[PDB]
RNA sequence: AAAGAGGAGAGGUA
């Protein structure tokens, strides 16, 4: 695939750096992943080939732009 | 994550110099570049 | 105590397993019944005091074995386990079943060296 | 539907 784990590591590091607490951002990521999984499970099929946690990391890093 | 160029170390490299380099890399670039730098150094030393 | 915390166990083919709380409870019950029967028929008051003393010793052994006098010994010369021996030390309830536990979804195996790996990767059989 | 219960000794490996 075009998405390697190195990019996810850099994105996670960037998410950690631009915040005041690591525990708070961990909780936010967990909440977003749960919401995304529930949305997937009740409608359509979506690009299921990515875990919800990775999806949440990707959207949260893209929102930084 | 950028804007700092490495110095040319024209000397013999023992463990202390490697530790100094690792500390410098962590202090200037972050925790994601240090892993790749350590991996590259390990591969070169093994080779 | 409830009976499911002191199980009887049905191994041995024809015999049964040994539990230590049941022996102490049985001794207490036996002494109590003997004392009650002796008191009923108006026995001389030099035999009743003996039964009272043995009942006190039996209750003491049930609560905490060896704290005051002699220790109750089972088949072999090995002291029995009282109620206070279940919560006391390194093998007691607190330090064995509450601060540490066994878990599901776990494995164990020997480790070898894998080069050409990344620092965040591992190899699983 | 079913299926192991504890205890005590002796000897080993990180
Ligand atoms: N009573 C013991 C004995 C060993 N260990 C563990 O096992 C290791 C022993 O490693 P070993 O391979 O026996 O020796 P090393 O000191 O590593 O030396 P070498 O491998 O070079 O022989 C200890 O460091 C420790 O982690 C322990 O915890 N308790």
């Amino acid at each position: 695939f075009d998405l390697d784990s190195q990019d996810l590591l850099f994105k996670a590091e960037s998410l950690i750096v631009n915040s005041t607490n690591r525990y708070h951002v961990t909780l936010q990521i967990a909440r977003r992943a749960k919401q995304a999984r529930y949305e997937e499970m009740e409608n359509l099929s979506e690009e299921t080939g990515i875990k919800p946690v990775l999806r949440a990391i990707l959207e949260m890093s893209d929102e930084l732009n | 994550e950028a804007k700092s160029a490495p110095i040319f170390r024209n000397r013999v490299i023992d463990k202390k110099q490697l530790k100094k380099l690792i500390g410098w890399t962590f202090a200037h670039y972050g925790t994601a570049k240090t892993a790749v730098v350590a991996d590259d150094l390990k591969a070169l030393g093994f080779r | 105590i409830p009976p499911d915390l002191r199980p009887m166990v049905q191994l041995d083919g024809g015999r049964f397993a040994t539990s230590d709380l049941n022996d102490l409870y049985r001794r207490v019950i036996n002494r109590n019944n003997r004392l009650a029967r002796l008191q009923e028929i108006l026995a001389p008051e030099i035999i009743v005091r003996n039964e009272k003393r043995m009942l006190q010793e039996a209750v003491d052994a049930l609560i905490d074995n060896g704290r005051r006098g002699r220790t109750v010994v089972g088949a072999n010369n090995r002291p029995l386990k009282s109620l206070s021996d279940i919560i006391e030390g390194k093998q007691g309830r607190f330090r064995q079943n509450l601060l540490g536990k066994r878990v599901d979804y776990s494995g164990r195996s020997v480790i070898v060296v894998g080069p050409n790996l990344k620092i965040h990767q591992c190899g699983l059989p």
